[PDB]
RNA sequence: AUACAGUGAAACUGCGAAGCUCAUUAAAUCAGUUAUCGUUUAUUUGAUAGUUACAUGGUAUAACUGUGGUAAUUCUAGAGCUAAUACAUGCAAUCUCGACCCUUUGGAAGAGAUGUAUUUAUUAGGAUGAUUCAUAAUAACUUUUCGAAUCGCAUGGCCUUGUGCUGGCGAUGGUUCAUUCAAAUUUCUGCCCUAUCAACUUUCGAUGGUAGGAUAGUGGCCUACCAUGGUUUCAACGGGUAACGGAGAGGGAGCCUGAGAAACGGCUACCACAUCCAAGGAAGGCAGCAGGCAAUUACCCAAUCCUAAUUCAGGGAGGUAGUAUAAAUAACGAUACAGGGCCCAUUCGGGUCUUGUAAUUGGAAUGAGUACAAUGUAAAUACCUUAACGAGGAACAAUUGGAGGGCAAGUCUGGUGCCAG
């Protein structure tokens, strides 16, 4: 046949998964970002390695360099677009100082939570999953979706949605029927 | 309220017709049928709906817009003899052999 | 300096009429 | 094959002209479940659809090529981009430098070549 | 339609029929390139033939009618028909030298000349760098070729009213040349280790010459004579290899058609296999294919292309369909009733405050399902989109593993009552 494919993980399994400060730091970042495991986390802790692993391979290299400057700027571009980096850390050492909970508080299901649109995180990812959220025009189930700063604000309900402007869902027109009736 | 946009057309006189892309907005609702986008098209063209055939219709993602490409025929019989046989079948000037 | 390399490499790597012009050309009278 | 990302978007920033940016829900995949589009598949998507306009019909993709042009385009999405910014050009190993280099054979190799050149 | 005239079974003609499975091979495969003035070439394209006829025959039969044999086949004999783009036959012009120089474009006495194809001999000789090349002529030769006895549509111009003369657009045929589609030889170049592979070749041609046979053709390709040559330590010859990095259609032999094949076609003789039968004979290439150590099927020529008496017909070429990843299992309030909840500490105990319900209750949201449609598409499945219904045990009832309990008019065992296991 034709030539096979590269696809790879997007997680890998911590070092040690049993020593107990690990296990309360999966319990905490699970509970005040509410998410379903601790698979989410291992994601997102492997691509905080990777792009610190990279930083710190940039910072070996002496100042001034193509590699370096070229790929540290990109490297910090990118990470302030996706709003994890303010403006005014705009160097690689911090990029070395990040963590996991930034990345989570990038998580749409924080912003639901966060802008006041839900009243607890369990209820902003009950949103999201039912079709509620709407980043600018287009409707988003994945509360895993990390949002960007213009992408930040355009978050609003949806067109379609019930609390949005759509009619009534089909527990409210049918108690409403059965009233009538 | 169904509406229906006529870019890029390109008046084919060799096959006889007029070819163009049909960009179709329909908030609040499913889609439009090729009966019906045929009905407004040959209303807007001043042409006979067995002269006008619409085909490809994309639905883009998130609803409300859908685009495909349409012909208008400058006669019926010159639509019926250069149309393919199954656009014909669809439209029903042609029977299933 | 370095950027003003690249593009000079690019142009490097990249009487007169095009082709596609005078078949849009075509299409355009068609239109 | 010379083009590296990073590099343009350093013209970008210094070219001073617009950059066309899309609607921000425009450019979600697949209601999210596949990651925002990243700034390459937008110019390649374009080229279908600049290229589906005028050949006047869609093109469809065949079993075969279907089996290596979405998953890996989509994985490589899953590995590498998060949030429709590549995180995947870093942990590839890439000579730029050729790309950087007056490599053609108009370079400076000797003292008057250079001159000529401050001239 | 008084020859027939639309359509049209059968038959005769014309065109085309050109995936699999085994083995294995170092520049002998293959890739690039050069030459064919050494060559064949269906088809495409363009040119190219003045040398009984108001239309000859069965020297002809199929299909078809009718009579029979056979166990029997794409097995058969007798008798009787009828056609061709099948088979054989075949038919009062033009140009020159031009007196008279008659008229001075011009007429004109007379003299003359006049296919193609094969082979041989001879004579002359625009093209290329180069030719015995192209071409022309002469004398003959040939199982001497070809030089429309063919078909559709229309019925125009003339007159000498006779259906008299003269005619428009096509199809199918035909000689030669060129062109194109190819093919066959063919120049030079092209990354493994190698001498623990040093001679190899003449070993029923090895190197070359002359003549012949074969061949589209050159050529030891083959044959008769003649000379002993040809490669090689600059690696010949031989060996190994991740050199998947060319062969057959039961097995060998011979033959037939076609432009193109030594044909996945057919024929003959053998060598075996094997089927049927009335045991008198007939026929097969399955000695296959696909599987297991088990559903490969159903729908189409539309999309890109391919072959034909061709737009239209077909193609198991081809296409269509069949059979590790992100979510949900819930979110939000109100009320009632209770005083305990928990941490740390081998040890004793110490530290700390809104906690528990195995209580009641209210209104919202939506996904799986139940599904009306359109779209989609050769059609169809599918995808996208989208009416109605759809949750409190939300029974619309996910699992897996581990750690502790406690209960009897219950059972067993051991002991120092009422214990211990």
């Amino acid at each position: 046949p034709r030539a096979p494919r590269t696809y790879s993980k997007t997680y890998s399994t911590p070092k040690r998964p049993y020593e107990s400060s690990r296990l309360d730091a999966e319990l905490k970042l699970a509970g005040e970002f509410g998410l379903k495991n601790k698979k989410e986390i291992y994601r997102i802790s492997f691509q905080l390695s990777k792009i610190r692993r990279a930083a710190r391979d940039l910072l070996t290299r002496d100042e001034k360099d193509p590699k370096r400057l070229f790929e540290g700027n990109a490297l910090i571009r990118r990470l302030v677009r996706v709003g994890v980096l303010s403006e005014d850390k705009k160097k690689l050492d911090y990029v070395l100082a990040l963590k996991v909970e930034d990345f989570l508080e990038r998580r749409l299901q924080t912003q639901v939570y966060k802008l006041g649109l839900a009243k607890s995180v369990h209820h902003a990812r009950v949103l999201i999953t039912q079709r509620h959220i709407a980043v600018g025009k287009q409707i988003v189930n994945i509360p895993s979706f990390m949002v960007r700063l213009d992408s930040e604000k355009h978050i609003d309900f949806a067109p379609t949605s019930p609390f949005g402007g759509a009619r009534p869902g089909r527990v409210a027109r049918r108690n409403a029927a059965r009233k009538a009736e | 309220a169904v509406t229906i946009r006529t870019r890029k057309v390109i008046s084919n006189p060799l096959l006889a017709r007029k070819q163009f892309v049909v960009d179709v907005l329909h908030p609040n609702r499913a889609n439009v049928s090729k009966d019906e986008l045929r009905e407004k098209l040959a209303e807007v063209y001043k042409a006979e709906k067995d002269a006008v055939s619409v085909f490809g219709f994309r639905t883009q993602f998130g609803g409300g817009k859908s685009v495909g490409f349409g012909l208008v025929y400058n006669s019926v019989a010159e639509a019926k003899k250069f149309e393919p046989t199954y656009r014909l079948v669809r439209y029903g000037l042609a029977e299933k052999v | 300096r370095l950027a003003k390399q690249y593009l000079e490499n690019l142009k490097s790597e990249a009487n007169n009429f095009d082709a596609g012009d005078l078949d849009k050309d075509i299409i355009a009278s068609r239109l | 094959k010379s083009r590296m990302q990073a590099m343009e978007e350093y013209i970008r920033e210094s070219s001073d002209q617009p950059d066309w940016s899309a609607s921000i829900g425009a450019d979600i995949v697949n209601h999210g479940r596949g990651g925002i589009k990243s700034l390459r598949d937008t110019e390649k998507e374009r080229r279908v659809t600049s290229f589906e306009e005028d050949n006047f019909t869609r093109l469809n993709i065949t079993n075969k090529a279907e089996k290596r042009k979405q998953k890996q385009r989509e994985r490589n999405a899953r590995m590498n981009v998060i949030g429709g910014e590549d995180f995947g050009i870093f942990s590839s190993k890439r000579k730029l430098e050729d790309s950087t280099s007056r490599r053609g054979a108009k370079k400076t190799r000797s003292a008057w070549d250079r001159a000529q050149r401050r001239l």
